[PDB]
């Protein structure tokens, strides 16, 4: 997995 | 608030007419001429685009709509009453039928579904 | 039974015409965090062996202290350790490879994955792999970590069959190498632009090379990208 | 555990179910009928979850006494089946699925032919000359696969019956407390008192 | 399906043929009875390693018993050595499920069940059918004591049929052994796919199936 | 890494251009800053499908005031925020940082954590590379800076959030927001990594 | 294994032809390029059942807003519709979509994953083989591709994921949409795995298979007289 | 406790020259223990056929309700269903149970009436199509059937052929399942006629 | 947690013939998704005319093959350079199995060669030792593909005399080495196109009276 | 479950003990003896896990008769009682514990007087007018405490125990396939073969 | 299971 | 997997 | 918070005074610097229990190689401290700084992670402060600083790792070691907060 | 807790 700095 | 009109509008008269019924059909009289021809090898529908004024762009008024790509609808009588009628058409073409089977509606269920719409606009609230 | 705590990302090699290539970032990541820039994990064995490690770092240095003690150890009362008689690179293989399935085996492992790049004594070509389940493979092209998903299939590309491998030059084979270790760069959120490369070569022997960059790399195509949309802004 | 065991004979349909209820390390009865009649000529045997097996029962009962009551017509075992096994097929889905296996023995008027069906707390319906639910079954199974005809008489039938549940007494661990006879024709259901 | 029953003929010995590995039919042609000395048989169930493992070593420890003693071992005997070598792997997750079967002058026709859990029995009739072992056959209705040799290997036969028919993982073929006075005798095997419809045909049994 | 820095003329917002799933990059040219309104940008950190939907709605929100209100101020676009990241923070894993220019309130930060708090700040960093330049960036903040002097202690601030910090890489892309309008830039490594 | 390259005058995007069922393959020929729109198509990965039904409803509902608005659909509309879908089903609809296409406002490439969250770009892949597609894709990829060297990137992209990916394999499925033309769908544009005659051929002699019984079955209607 | 795998089953279906096979065993068990031997899993509205491998409640109530939907079908149409556009009627039916699906693995099998093209396909729980030219397979012995099938078969078979080809595919595959068996059901459908055939097979 | 096992793939074939038997196996090493290695031989000549494979998790195949090898030349050293015979070879290898009853090799196991008799023999092993002679045995991931074609093919199963109808069995016969390498080529290319874990190459050992020989034949590479 | 009883009358102690062995839902045996003569004039009966049972009482067995031919003397009731406890209050601080439940029941020689003895695997010893293990034992106490009497005779002492197994079978759940009675006097250990 | 590049 | 009648 | 930095003349170990459990701080004059040599010393961060075993077995090895082989070099120190810290990585929770002077070596520095892998360094942080001050540090180390310079850029280091790091307080301590011998620093909260 | 900068 869930893309996520 | 709330929509406290929940019986019918459209009765039955002692002579055994719907008034409603009937008064709509005058309407449609009153209409502009619509034809259709059904020819061997295809069918043509044909309608007079009445132009309310010159300073209208008469093209931006679509009086033939595309319900599916191999079904055409044109009407007479009220316009605005056509194009809601061509909104649910055109979707219960998809919700009814496309989304369950995966293709269009033959002409005579589409019409069916079509008619269905307009005989609950006779009898519900 | 442990966790790797500090930690070595993609090694990455292939054979070519002559000899063999091996290329790994000198990264020491702390989970997200890229405590160590300096970590060099190329440990070259003799002139004729390079072991490239990812992993756990603390295991790493372990290993690089065995195979020290391996090379002191060959040279006790052999007048030929510099000759005849010098570790070959299928014999420092072996013996990791001994190692890393012993200590699996005690539930203990090596948090390794290691791959032994040289030429043979004969000229030929030594490239295999092994990794803390004592699990072993060659192949023209090796990598561990990301380097299997990105580096396998560009330098698979080069050298796809055996018979590829006399067709490839050093030129060739370490251009590859180089543009593998880019895309990397690019793609791998624990690897560095810092790398060092090693070529093992028949005729022109151990050549290696230190603080080289990732350069040539394309970014101005992201100025012209905005939002993730429908923003034009 | 509960036995309930279903052999359909030549003519008709006999069900032998086990009359011990147990909690536990406890039995509560040791002269429960685990059946109930849904019409004159179709019987019903469940065996299950404490609650749900009852009520799952008498809910079906009073849907078929009702049917008969309106239509003055009596449901074929075919169709009051169907009924049930949708019934069961509808609460796997649901909140708290009925944990109850029934055995429907009854009698065709139209057809002049016994039928038996197994129907499992799933909704899994086959008919059988012979069935069974539970830990009972594998054994009787096998039992009625080598001695079973199809052209048995009653008095075959309950022969055969009286050998499965002799050899279930010895082979099972539990006690069941012996077993409720009931037989299903065309004059209707009876009970076998002499068991 | 393991079935050894004892009557006045000697000991009968049926087994089925087939090894499973889940739902998984790996082998129809496993042999479940294990000959350790011309008088001794061991029939097995469980974990096939563990079965013909022990069962291959407890033929060992028989043979040496006869040397060192000069006679042949009792079945009381090597049923307790193979009892207490489990016993001492108790809860180590051996799976185990085996009759000793032999004749000897001093004890006669003897069936040992022996566990994985340390359990050791002597019965007249001992069966393996699932997982479950019972004290009775898996038909038990034919079972008398006073029965014909031929008479009594097609009941054990026809038992492991019933089993085989009913039961997923029993099936192939069924191996069946004679044990008497001066030793046991193969009856060799019989693929159930054959039989089944033969024994159908000629019993006029498994009337529910159709062919 | 994100940070919004309020100076003279305005406010800048900066951020890197990675995003990941575990150790890879999905994306390296990644835009964190997203316009919400003409002179209200926010930078997004946490779910990317999370920021993105939250950021449509205030954009959403920002459009049907400003057609019945007129210009939202920054403060009203920072409550919008802050009202659906506080109502749904069981849902939701978003730290926001609102920045905006007017013309009476001139620069304005706000930073939105999980909990969906508002802290109203002369400057704000959030993100997982956020956390390695806290030392930096208040040893070296100065409020009412230049506009030359703020894109120098992002351009720092960043090239330090990215040096240390395996989830945080790529190009630094900046936004300026003063009277004079909207300016995009971007800095490349070759340029920020030297410093 | 789906990318998809941007070009001059369009956009371009591929797939391979390879469905699993576990460690199984279940169909060596399908079809994972969908047609949204007429010159808006996406490719995708992830369940199966999810890419069709989500791409067929959306489809569905782009085309009656078609017919309402009078324009041709958008690629922006098909995106915001699908990941406003996807985000309300929280990850639990696997749909992983590459949706590009050429609308009035021009050639657009976007990548959508199943928690609703959209990213742009010139080159995107998505699948298994994303890594295989996504090393060939950055070593290959400039600014200013014609439309020959972006079908040639985007398939040499895709035989990347077929060949070193265990999840991708058979033929390469390719769709260009160049601006002010129609969409060309080239389905098995490549061919790289037929497999090779068989050492025997395995046809029975007719009595073979043992037959308990036949029976006619009754397909047509009940008959008239 | 898996639900595709309590009661067990398989279904083949495979496409020859101008005609269809689909073919099943009869075996329904709870588990190990083998219940009933006449538990067939290919069921037909109209010239369209439908096999159902997996939970066995589940193949009972989508008989149940194809057979009510192509009833209401037939009644609008004025025609019966073809197997493409069944196809997309099953597809629908389990997707609308996407989050609570039917534990079910279908095919269809038929010859299109208008065009005489031979078609098959496959469906997965969440309704899932796969349209293979070949052959498709479902159920406990799946892997087996792919084997078999991806050896066997050849294109363009006659009837008659075509016939051994899934007879010996079903028997072997199933034979080595445990799950599986207790006779089988072979269905060869032509234009306008369908023959139907029973296997004798071991009974273990 | 530390698990130390893995899945590296790979299918394996065993057939005898009446005076000869063959071991065959795919060269593809995989991890996941991942292609280890298109040509990692999997099947070894131990001496005394023994082929041996060990497939599943390739670190226990390879220290097992290892042992067993090592096992052939002490029985050399401890009797006077007696040939292990491949029933004497399968018992060994069952004490080397059970060894690690309580920490398996996680390999199916096939060996193959002639017996006493000089007749073709294969022997399968399960991952603890458990061990029975055959005349055909696939081990691998594609185990389930290949084995029932096998059953169909080689040991002519469900298969009867045209015109009997159902009466007589097709009888059993001994395969040539030449009609057996079809079937060994035919399992492999079936196999190949219906499982992810199973391509690249295919080399097979022939095992006669004159020796062991290796044939070597490409498979689809995606 | 396992039945085992014991009661001590005024001249003997008789012990009744279950003849099934089960399994799961599995009968391994109907006819099985839960008893070793540890001396002329000592008994025990045992209950507990499969194996551990017979393995601890065969090991008593032997290390009584041992003692016995050593000093060519019969170890007391109470001495051997002791022995016992001590082997099981060893076992539970073991690697396994052995998972056995026994009655001792013996008659002294010296004191011309019955003993009966309950020891569970923890090696919990009381001495009892009577005893038992399990779920029957609940039962039992019951009406053993409103029958027994302690003048009782062998022959009474065997009606009560009767009563107590006729009642076990109506009330248990179980089927325990009846007990194996012994009674311990003077003279030594003989089976009742008529219960 | 489902289908699943 | 191992082999378990 | 703890560090130790490379000078001309040779090193200085800084560290915090604060020892934590849980929230409470179980001692706020904590020392930190701890000697295992006369001018080899070590920075503690992790477990105290453990942090103090290593160093006084470190203190007893070198005591021991001085008493036979002379000064150890600040190599060899670490040498035992990896060679303690590796092998019983399962069992301890350590993060140590190892800082010594030699005359020929000069000022050397060298971290031990929770691994037990050694990193020589030019200066090194660690400790949950030290996350605070990568990107600070970074920027402001210079390699050959004079003493006061040193002094100011531990001074301000931690300063920074106190101020946003709660499990780091209290006073910060500092000892160097050059040719001239050893000096302990302190500075109080009121003068390093106010920088 | 144990004291643990
Ligand atoms: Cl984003
Ligand atoms: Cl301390
Ligand atoms: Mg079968
Ligand atoms: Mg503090």
């Amino acid at each position: 997995x869930f893309l996520f700095x | 608030m709330t929509d406290r009109y929940s019986f019918s509008l459209t009765t039955f008269s002692p002579s055994g007419k719907l008034g409603q019924i009937d008064y709509a059909l005058t309407a449609v009289k009153q209409g502009v001429t619509s034809l259709g021809i059904k020819a061997t090898n295809g069918v043509v529908i044909a309608t007079e685009k009445k132009s309310s004024s010159p300073l209208a762009m008469s093209e931006t008024l679509s009086k033939v709509s595309l319900l599916t790509p191999d079904i055409g609808a044109v009407y007479s009588g009220m316009g605005p009453d056509y194009r809601v009628l061509v909104d649910k058409s055109r979707k219960v073409a998809h919700t009814s039928y496309k989304r369950i089977y995966g293709e269009y509606p033959p002409t005579k269920l589409l019409v069916s579904e079509v008619a269905k719409i307009m005989q609950e606009a006779t009898q519900s609230g | 039974t442990q966790q790797p705590i500090v930690t070595g990302t993609s090694v990455i090699s292939m054979k070519y015409d002559n000899g063999v290539i091996i290329a790994a970032d000198n990264l020491g990541s702390y989970g997200s965090l890229l405590r160590f820039n300096g970590v060099e994990r190329l440990i070259p064995v003799g002139d004729n062996t390079v072991v490239g490690i990812s992993g756990d770092i603390s295991d790493m240095q372990h290993i690089e202290r065995l195979l020290k003690d391996l090379v002191t150890e060959n040279a006790y009362d052999n007048p030929l350790a510099d000759a005849e008689e010098a570790l070959e690179p299928s014999y420092i293989f072996e013996y990791l490879a001994t190692v890393m399935y012993q200590r699996r085996s005690k539930m203990n492992p090596l948090w390794n994955a290691i791959i032994v790049a040289g030429v043979q004594s004969n000229g030929d070509q030594f490239l295999r792999y092994v990794n803390l389940l004592g699990v072993t493979y060659s192949s023209p092209t090796l990598a561990t970590g990301f380097g299997a998903h990105m580096a396998n299939p560009l330098l698979r590309k080069v050298v796809d069959r055996e018979s590829d491998i006399p067709k490839t030059t050093v030129q060739v084979a370490e251009e590859a190498i180089v543009n593998a270790m880019r895309v990397l760069y690019y793609r791998d959120a624990r690897s560095s632009r810092n790398f060092s490369l090693a070529i093992i070569d028949k005729n022109t022997g151990l050549t290696f090379k230190k603080n080289l960059q990732v350069e040539n790399m394309k970014w101005d195509f992201a100025k012209d990208i905005k939002g993730y949309g429908t923003q034009k802004i | 555990m509960d036995i309930i065991l279903g052999i359909r004979v030549q003519d008709s349909v006999i069900l032998a179910s086990s009359k011990a209820v147990t909690r536990g390390i406890s039995v509560l009865k040791d002269s429960d009928d685990k059946t109930r009649q849904l019409s004159p000529h179709t019987l019903m045997s469940f065996a299950g979850e404490a609650g749900d097996t009852v009520q799952f029962a008498e809910y079906i009962q009073a849907n078929i006494q009702l049917y008969s009551i309106r239509e003055d017509y009596e449901l074929s075992p075919q169709a009051v089946s169907s009924f049930v096994r949708q019934e069961l097929a509808k609460s796997i889905r649901s909140r708290r699925p009925y944990q109850v296996n029934v055995l429907i023995g009854g009698y065709d008027k139209k057809k002049n032919k016994p039928e038996l069906y197994q129907i499992d707390y799933l909704g899994t319906k086959v008919e059988l000359p012979y069935g069974a639910h539970g830990y009972s079954g594998f054994y009787t199974f096998s039992l009625l696969d080598h001695h079973y005809r199809p052209d048995m008489t009653t008095e075959e039938g309950l022969d055969l019956l009286k050998l499965c549940v002799q050899e279930l007494e010895k082979r099972m661990p539990m006690d069941f407390k012996g077993v409720i006879v009931k037989i299903v024709d065309k004059d209707g259901i009876r009970q076998v008192d002499d068991f | 399906t393991t079935l050894a029953f004892r009557f006045q003929g000697g000991i009968i010995v049926a087994v089925d043929s087939r090894a499973t590995a889940g739902n998984w039919v790996a082998s129809q042609t496993v042999k479940k009875v294990i000959e350790i000395n011309p008088f001794l048989l061991g029939t097995m169930a469980g974990g096939a390693a563990d079965c013909q493992f022990w069962e291959t070593w407890l033929g060992s420890q028989c043979r040496l018993h006869e040397l060192r003693e000069k006679e042949r071992i009792s079945v009381a005997a090597a049923s307790k050595i193979l009892s207490n070598l489990v016993y001492q792997y108790k809860g180590a997750g051996l799976s185990m499920g085996t009759m000793i079967c032999g004749y000897t002058r001093k004890e006669g026709p003897t069936i040992y069940y022996v566990d994985s859990d340390g359990t050791r029995l002597k019965g007249d009739i001992f069966c393996v059918v699932s997982g479950q072992t019972f004290a009775y056959g898996v038909l038990d209705s034919n079972y008398k004591w006073d029965l014909s040799v031929e008479d009594a290997l097609y009941l054990g036969k026809r038992s492991i049929l019933a089993a085989a028919h009913r039961d997923a993982y029993s099936g192939g073929s069924v191996n069946l052994y004679h044990v008497t006075e001066d030793g046991w005798i193969y009856h060799g095997n019989h693929d159930v796919g054959e039989l089944f419809w033969k024994v159908k045909e000629e019993e006029g049994s498994f009337n529910n199936v159709i062919g | 890494s994100i940070m919004a820095v309020t100076f003279k003329d305005g406010v800048i917002l900066g951020a890197d251009s990675r995003t990941t799933t575990g150790a890879y990059i999905a994306n390296r040219v990644t835009d964190k800053l997203t316009r919400v309104h003409d002179k209200i940008w926010c930078c997004r950190s946490g779910s990317a499908a999370d920021t993105q939907a939250i950021a449509d709605i205030v954009q959403y929100h920002l459009e049907l005031y400003t057609s019945q209100y007129g210009t939202p101020s920054t403060e009203t676009a920072a409550s919008v925020f802050k009202e659906l990241c506080y109502e749904n923070k069981d849902n939701l894993t978003a730290g926001i940082i609102v920045a905006g220019y007017d013309d009476k309130n001139k620069g304005e930060v706000y930073t939105i954590p999980l909990g969906g708090s508002v802290h109203k700040l002369p400057y704000a960093i959030a993100g997982s590379g956020s956390t390695f330049i806290y030392g930096y960036c208040d040893k070296n903040f100065r409020e009412n800076m230049s506009k030359e002097e703020t894109v120098d202690f992002i351009k720092h601030s960043l090239s330090q959030a990215i040096k240390w910090d395996g989830s945080s890489g790529g190009v630094i892309r900046m936004v300026v927001l003063t009277a004079a309008g909207v300016e995009r830039l971007i800095f490349y490594p070759d340029e920020y990594e030297q410093l | 294994t789906i990318v998809g390259v941007k070009f001059n005058n369009g956009v371009v995007i591929a797939a391979d032809t390879r469905s699993t069922q576990g460690p199984i393959v279940a169909d060596k020929n399908c079809a994972k390029l969908h047609r949204i729109s007429p010159k808006i198509w996406c490719a995708g990965a992830g369940t199966a059942a999810d890419t069709e039904a989500v791409t067929q409803l959306i489809g569905s509902n782009i085309e009656l807003h078609s017919l309402y608005t009078s324009r041709e659909p958008r690629v922006v509309s098909a995106l915001q519709m699908l990941k406003q879908h996807l985000f309300k089903y929280q990850g639990h609809i696997g749909a992983y979509l590459i949706v590009a296409g050429v609308d009035p406002t021009g050639s657009h490439l976007f990548s959508i994953h199943a928690h609703g969250s959209t990213d742009v770009g010139y080159y995107l892949s998505l699948g298994s083989g994303s890594l295989a597609a996504m090393a060939v894709l950055e070593s290959h990829w400039k600014q200013d591709l014609t439309k020959e060297e972006a079908i040639k990137l985007a398939s040499d992209a895709i035989q990347a994921g077929i060949w070193n990916d265990l999840g991708s394999g058979s033929n390469v499925d390719v769709c260009v949409m160049e601006i002010g033309k129609d969409a060309e769908y080239l389905r098995n544009y490549l061919t790289p795995n037929v497999r090779e005659e068989k050492q025997k051929s395995y046809k029975f002699p007719r009595g073979t298979t043992a037959v308990l019984k036949e029976s006619i079955v009754n397909i047509c209607d009940i008959q008239e007289e | 406790s898996d639900p595709s795998s309590i009661n067990g089953g398989i279904v083949v279906a495979m496409t020859g020259k101008d005609c269809v096979a689909i073919a099943c065993d009869l075996r329904l068990g709870s588990q190990s223990l083998g219940v009933s031997n006449k538990f067939e899993k290919i069921f037909h509205y109209g010239h369209v056929f439908l096999g159902i491998t997996g939970l066995a409640t589940d193949v009972t109530t989508l008989n149940e309700m194809f057979r009510y939907k192509t009833n209401l079908y037939k009644l609008k149409e004025e025609r019966a269903i073809e197997p493409e556009t069944f196809t997309q009627l099953v597809s629908s039916s389990l997707y609308e149970r996407r989050f609570g699906p039917y534990f079910v693995g279908p095919v269809v099998a038929g010859i299109n009436s208008k065009s005489g093209k031979p078609f098959i396909a496959g469906f997965d729980l969440i309704g899932c199509i796969d349209e293979a030219k070949d052959f498709i397979v479902s159920g406990t012995a799946s892997d087996q059937l792919f084997g078999m099938c991806e050896s066997l078969y050849e294109p363009n078979l006659e009837p008659e052929d075509l016939f051994e080809t899934i007879s010996q595919a079903l028997l072997n595959a199933a034979d080595r399942d445990a799950l599986s068996g207790w006779g089988a059901v072979v269905y060869i459908i032509k234009k306008d006629e369908v023959v139907k055939r029973y296997l004798k097979m071991r009974q273990d | 947690q530390f698990n130390p096992y893995g899945d590296n793939g790979g299918t394996i074939l065993g057939i005898a013939g009446e005076d000869f038997a063959v071991l065959a196996g795919d060269t593809r090493n995989i991890t996941d998704y991942s292609i280890n290695s298109r040509y990692e031989p999997k099947v070894f000549d131990c001496g005394d005319n023994i082929v041996m494979s060990a497939n599943g998790f390739a670190a226990d195949g390879d220290a097992l093959v290892k042992r067993f090898k090592n096992s052939v030349k002490w029985y050399h050293f401890d009797h006077n350079d007696k040939k292990l015979s491949i029933n004497s070879a399968a018992r060994n290898i069952q004490h080397l199995l059970y060894g690690k009853r309580f920490f398996p090799y996680y390999v199916h196991t096939i060996i193959a060669g002639l017996d006493e008799d000089g007749k073709g023999a294969v022997y399968s092993f399960d991952p603890v030792g458990s061990y029975e002679r055959e005349q055909c045995r696939a081990g691998g991931a594609a185990a389930s593909l290949i084995m029932p074609f096998l059953d169909n093919q080689v040991n002519f199963k469900n298969q009867y005399e045209p015109g009997t109808n159902g009466k007589v069995k097709k009888p059993l016969k001994y395969l040539s080495v030449e009609e057996v390498i079809k079937l060994v080529r035919d399992s492999f290319t079936s196999a190949t196109e219906r499982h992810i874990q199973v391509g690249d190459g295919l080399e097979i050992l022939i095992v006669t009276k004159d020796g062991v020989r290796k044939e070597f034949y490409e498979l689809k590479r995606d």
